[PDB]
């Protein structure tokens, strides 16, 4: 094959063109053997309590002014067109 | 054992024996596993469990 392709980032299995690394143990299980449903519900809500405590205001501010000028918008638009708002 | 035992032991062994012990022992069993050195090229669990059944029969 050869073809003496180019450079990239990624490599392959066994070369994956990292840093050399050392005294990293590593311990798991098998999925047999652990349970799934195993303290799903109160990590879910923990985590999810935190994001929306965290992130929050971010998305909460943005949306909420351009909610409120759409409905200013729309009545300020229906009373112009109106009969006293013509005058 | 004396040889004598041993030998009688051993001869009882045929290949339905070795059957039935590698489908009840070997045949898609869990495994533990143990790595050291550079072991980036080894694959995940799953991926290594998944070898120990084949899926043709
Ligand atoms: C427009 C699009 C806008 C959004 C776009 C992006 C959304 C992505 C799609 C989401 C879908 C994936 C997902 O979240 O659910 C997969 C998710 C699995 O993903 P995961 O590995 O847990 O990782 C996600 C975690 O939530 C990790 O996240 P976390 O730890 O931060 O937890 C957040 C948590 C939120 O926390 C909670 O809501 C608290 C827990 C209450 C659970 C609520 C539903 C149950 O999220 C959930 O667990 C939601 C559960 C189901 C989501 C509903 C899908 C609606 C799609 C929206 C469109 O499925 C479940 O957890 C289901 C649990 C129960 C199923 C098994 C039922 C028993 C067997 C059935 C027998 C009957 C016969
Ligand atoms: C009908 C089911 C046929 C699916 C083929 C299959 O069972 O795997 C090959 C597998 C051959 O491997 P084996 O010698 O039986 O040992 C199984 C090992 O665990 C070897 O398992 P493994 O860990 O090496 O996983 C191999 C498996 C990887 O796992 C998957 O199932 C890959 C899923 C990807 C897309 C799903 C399609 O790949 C396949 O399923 C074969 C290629 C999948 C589709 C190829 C797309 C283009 C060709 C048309 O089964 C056969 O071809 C024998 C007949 C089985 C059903 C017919
Ligand atoms: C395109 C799809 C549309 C149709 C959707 C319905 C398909 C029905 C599938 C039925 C559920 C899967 C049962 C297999 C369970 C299993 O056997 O899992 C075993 C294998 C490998 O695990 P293992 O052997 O290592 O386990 C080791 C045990 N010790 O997992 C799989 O191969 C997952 C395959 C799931 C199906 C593929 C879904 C992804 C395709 C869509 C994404 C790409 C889209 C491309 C454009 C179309």
């Amino acid at each position: 094959g050869g073809a003496a392709g180019g450079k990239t980032y990624l490599g392959w299995w066994g070369h994956l063109g990292g840093p050399k690394q050392k005294g990293i143990i590593t311990y798991s299980l098998s999925p047999f053997q652990q349970r799934p449903m195993a303290g799903f519900f109160k990590t879910s809500t923990q985590n999810m309590f935190r994001r929306v405590m965290t992130e929050g205001l971010y998305v909460a501010i943005p949306f909420g002014i351009a909610y409120y000028i759409y409905c200013w918008g729309k009545e300020r638009n229906e009373f112009l067109n109106s009969k006293h708002g013509r005058h | 054992m004396s040889p004598q035992e041993v030998d009688l032991r051993i001869g009882q062994i045929t290949e339905k024996d070795v059957a039935r012990v590698a489908s009840e022992m070997i045949w898609d069993k869990d495994i533990a596993v143990s790595a050291v050195g550079s072991i980036e090229g080894l694959l995940d669990y799953n991926r290594i469990r998944s070898s120990i059944s084949m899926n043709r029969w």
